[PDB]
């Protein structure tokens, strides 16, 4: 019994529309929308017991909800705003009381949009000493200059994400940590055998999923427009 | 809806001067939200009790209502009934 | 508040046992559910619990519930570096989709991974693109050893970081610095209290 | 003989926020129970009202019963929420539950629903079911409730044991009301021309009034309703319609356990 939650995650400014949308194929007449905040549990916003329904929650101010179909529960908010920084959560059951919880989706609403930019990845290969001393090669990833701080960083081998060995900064830093919105800063790591990077056949690549604006939101100054975009980098296996 | 059945009646053999108790018994009504009020010479008696409100196994309202009185000569007792049911209020007077 | 929680956090080496408490005032209790939050994902159920006095188990993961008392507990045995996450009691009120649930706000467990064989070291890896550019792995030191942060504003040092070669049962914390500025891997971590056995290559 | 042992309650939901549940207990005739909705707690209208339980006992049933209340309430508005539009305030359940007493240590229980004043589902056997003429639409609610085993078990658990259970203390502490006996007393008045025999006071309800020109019962006499006195006292009339100057020579025989042989014999 699944649920999937699009997007994922949403930078976003306030004013905007924004929308989360659950979708079901369980046939589940009964679909709730909550959010997760620090230092509460999860609160009820909106629910519905089947098409054409939504019923008011716990916590349902700011929030509008809308079943077109017995499929597709989406969560709407017509003005977002800072306190709708949240992590929101989809869920669908039938008559009986057990809810198949969704993946989670992470909005950030931002007041302007003017820091936002995507991040420069670079990655770093394995030090000849550290293979000939451990007889294992640990590649380094680093993102760099990027804000908000929304990026999933993955890595992949010959095109498959790899997740054992791997170890990412549990929180990115602050390259500028004394002003007022400053970029940030991750890295990650990848240890493998000396062999498997010794392999000139192995692709590795570091990828960084920046979620920043959409295509349409109002773009004033110069530079590039920060849209959600996929930064990364690779190296091959070397003898 | 169910029309209220009123019934007004003496507990005790009616006597003039000899104080009683005076029942009005509403019955077969639905919605049970009522308005109940005893009259004496068509002004509200003071102080009338209630039964707690029940229901038959046909599913229809019942609740008695009494009062204490002195049946005489001249004075007129009445029982008179609100209920969504009807368009205006059905009074049904005590007799004898 | 009908769903306390408690401890609000705690660290555990690993291979040590914890429990998880849970007490609440929700009326009725149809059943407890113990769910699993790794840090960024979401929530996976560990057991439901649903008689009056009760008992399960999900592998290392047992739980009591006791409805007289309203109170429920979660025993983690023997724990694991994967157990690190955020555990979260909810509460149901029916039996059935009308009911609502009633979500504790999870106590965050850390556990703290066991390094059988250290052999700390500073080692300086090379951007493929970029031959001018560098930064310093500092690696293989064992759970006692923190990190601190730079100095300079100019040098970015991350946080110790375990990764497990599942492959190879093997572990290991390492932790990463870079900068622009006479910059290098022996002057790198400095600032930070490092083992005095630590391997610098040339 | 038989006695029936009934819980009715009744409920009202005006709008989506304003409810109200008030319930009242019988044993036959007589008023065990009382529970209004602005009380806590449910009310003793006799001595013997608890039954043969113990406080302890007592304390865990209206405790089932103060969680079942608030919970009854909630679930019907998510229930009018489950259907509409096709179902909405005001709305008026009533309930009627309990069990029926029998010679030897039997019983039949009941846990009737009705809704809008009609007939339509019963808890019966291990589960809700609609019963014959109910609305289809009901399906949804009641496979909702019979999701909820929980409320089965229990339910289970007080028509099958609790309530014969129960029953039977209650009779034997109430002996003494239960098998109370009540002389009537009885008075003539006429009216257009259609002769009167009042009667009340009486307890138990079975009574025999009959209008007679001597030794032969008037066989136009008409039964009326049993009415009831506020003290646990029945009344009822018997009229006759007469050819004015008729009266003459009519009596009102009344008969009743609580006289013991001697009649009530009333004469124009
Ligand atoms: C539009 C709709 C139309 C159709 C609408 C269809 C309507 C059908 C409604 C019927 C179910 C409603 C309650 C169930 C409720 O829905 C659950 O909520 C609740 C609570 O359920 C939750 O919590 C329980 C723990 O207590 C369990 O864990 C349960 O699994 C859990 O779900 N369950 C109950 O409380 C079980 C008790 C249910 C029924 C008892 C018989 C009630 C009839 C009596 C006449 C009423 C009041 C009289 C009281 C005074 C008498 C005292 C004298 C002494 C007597 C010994
Ligand atoms: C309780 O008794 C029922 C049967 O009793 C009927 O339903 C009650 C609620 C009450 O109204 C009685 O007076 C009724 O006569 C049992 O239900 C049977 O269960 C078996 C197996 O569980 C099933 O296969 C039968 O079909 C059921 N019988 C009927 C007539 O429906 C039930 O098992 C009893 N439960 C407990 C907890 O004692
Ligand atoms: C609900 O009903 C009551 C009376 O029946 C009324 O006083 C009240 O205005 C209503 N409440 C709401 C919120 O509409
Ligand atoms: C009836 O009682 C409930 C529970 O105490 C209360 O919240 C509700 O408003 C009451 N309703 C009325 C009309 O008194």
């Amino acid at each position: 019994a699944a649920v999937t939650q699009s997007p994922r995650n949403k930078v976003a400014v306030t004013g905007g529309k924004v929308t989360l949308s659950c979708n079901q194929t369980n046939n589940h007449n009964n679909m709730y929308w909550y959010r997760q905040d620090t230092g509460h549990g999860l609160r009820l916003i909106h629910y519905s017991y089947g098409a054409g329904s939504t019923e008011k929650g716990d916590i349902p101010d700011g929030y509008k909800a809308s079943r077109p179909s017995q499929e597709n529960f989406s969560l709407i908010l017509e003005l977002a705003t800072p306190s709708q920084t949240s992590v929101y959560f989809c869920a669908s059951g039938d008559e009986g009381y057990t809810q198949y919880f969704g993946p989670g989706t992470r909005l950030l609403v931002l007041e302007d949009l003017r820091n936002v930019t995507p991040p420069k990845v670079s990655l770093f290969e394995p030090s000849k000493a550290e293979i000939s001393h451990t007889q294992k090669a640990t590649l380094v990833c680093l993102a760099t200059g990027f804000y908000p701080d929304h990026v999933e960083l993955s890595w992949w081998v010959n095109g498959k994400e790899v997740h054992s060995g791997v170890c990412t900064d549990p929180q990115p830093l602050k390259e500028q940590p004394a002003l007022n919105d400053s970029r940030y800063s991750l890295s990650s790591r990848l240890r493998v055998s000396a062999t498997f990077w010794q392999n000139p056949r192995n692709h590795f690549r570091c990828q960084v999923q920046f979620y920043g604006l959409s295509e349409n939101d109002e773009w004033t100054q110069d530079r590039a427009k920060p849209v959600t975009q996929i930064v990364s980098a690779e190296a091959w296996g070397r003898a | 809806q169910k029309t209220p059945q009123i019934q007004v009646y003496s507990r005790h053999p009616p006597e003039n001067g000899k104080p009683n108790i005076l029942n009005c018994y509403v019955t077969q009504f639905h919605p049970p939200h009522i308005e109940i009020q005893m009259l004496k010479n068509g002004k509200k008696i003071p102080k009338v009790e209630m039964s707690d409100m029940s229901f038959s196994k046909d599913w229809s309202f019942y609740i008695l209502a009494h009062t204490e009185f002195t049946p005489t000569e001249t004075d007129t007792y009445a029982c008179r009934v609100k209920h969504a049911s009807m368009a205006e209020p059905k009074t049904v007077y005590w007799d004898r | 508040t009908q769903v306390e929680q408690s401890p609000q956090s705690l660290v555990v080496r690993q291979g040590e046992n914890c429990v998880l408490q849970c007490n609440y005032s929700v009326t009725p209790d149809n059943h407890l559910r113990w769910f699993k939050q790794d840090t960024g994902k979401g929530l996976v159920s560990l057991t439901v619990l649903v008689d009056q006095k009760d008992k399960t188990s999900n592998g290392r993961y047992s739980a009591t519930l006791d409805k007289d008392a309203k109170h429920s507990t979660l025993h983690i045995t023997a724990t694991l570096l994967d157990d690190t996450a955020t555990y979260i009691c909810v509460v149901g009120d029916r039996g059935s989709a009308l009911g609502r649930l009633h979500f504790g706000a999870g106590t965050q467990l850390i556990v703290i991974p066991d390094i059988q064989n250290p052999d700390p070291a500073v080692y300086q890896l090379r951007d493929s693109k970029s031959s001018d550019k560098s930064v310093c792995l500092f690696t293989d030191f064992d759970s006692q050893t923190n990190v601190s942060q730079s100095k300079d504003s100019d040098v970015y040092i991350t946080d110790k970081c375990v990764l497990d070669m599942r492959s190879m049962d093997f572990k290991s914390n390492s932790a990463v610095a870079w900068s622009n500025k006479d910059f290098a891997c022996a002057n790198a971590f400095n600032n930070s209290i490092i083992p005095e056995d630590t391997f610098f290559p040339s | 003989k038989n006695y029936t042992f009934r819980c009715l309650q009744m409920s009202s939901f005006a709008n989506r926020s304003w409810s109200r549940t008030d319930s009242v207990v019988w044993l036959g005739d007589l008023q065990t129970h009382r529970w209004s909705n602005d009380s806590a707690t449910i009310s003793f209208t006799k001595p013997w009202s608890q039954g043969k339980l113990s406080n302890q006992q007592w304390e865990k049933l209206q405790h089932m019963f103060q969680v079942y209340r608030v919970s009854f309430t909630r679930d019907i508005q998510e229930l009018v929420k489950m259907m509409s539009p096709k179902e909405d305030y005001p709305i008026e359940i009533q309930l009627s539950a309990g069990c029926e007493m029998y010679p030897g240590n039997a019983s039949e229980s009941f846990l009737h629903v009705a809704f809008q004043g009609k007939y339509v589902v019963r808890f019966w056997g291990t589960s809700w079911q609609t019963v014959p003429g109910a609305p289809s639409w009901l399906d949804l609610p009641i496979k909702v409730l019979n999701a909820d085993q929980g409320t089965s078990a229990t339910v289970q658990m007080l028509l099958n044991d609790t309530c014969p259970l129960f029953v039977r203390g209650l009779l034997e502490a109430g002996k003494s009301d239960l098998e109370k006996q009540e002389k009537p007393v009885a008075w003539l008045s006429s009216v257009p021309r259609q002769l009167v025999c009042h009667v009340s006071g009486f307890y138990p309800k079975p009574v025999w009034v009959m209008w007679m020109r001597g030794d032969q019962e008037q066989q136009g006499t008409h039964r009326g309703d049993f009415l009831p006195n506020a003290d646990e006292t029945w009344y009822l009339q018997a009229t006759l319609d007469v050819e004015a100057g008729e009266e003459a020579g009519l009596a009102c025989r009344v008969k009743h356990s609580s006289l013991g042989g001697q009649d009530i014999i009333l004469y124009w």
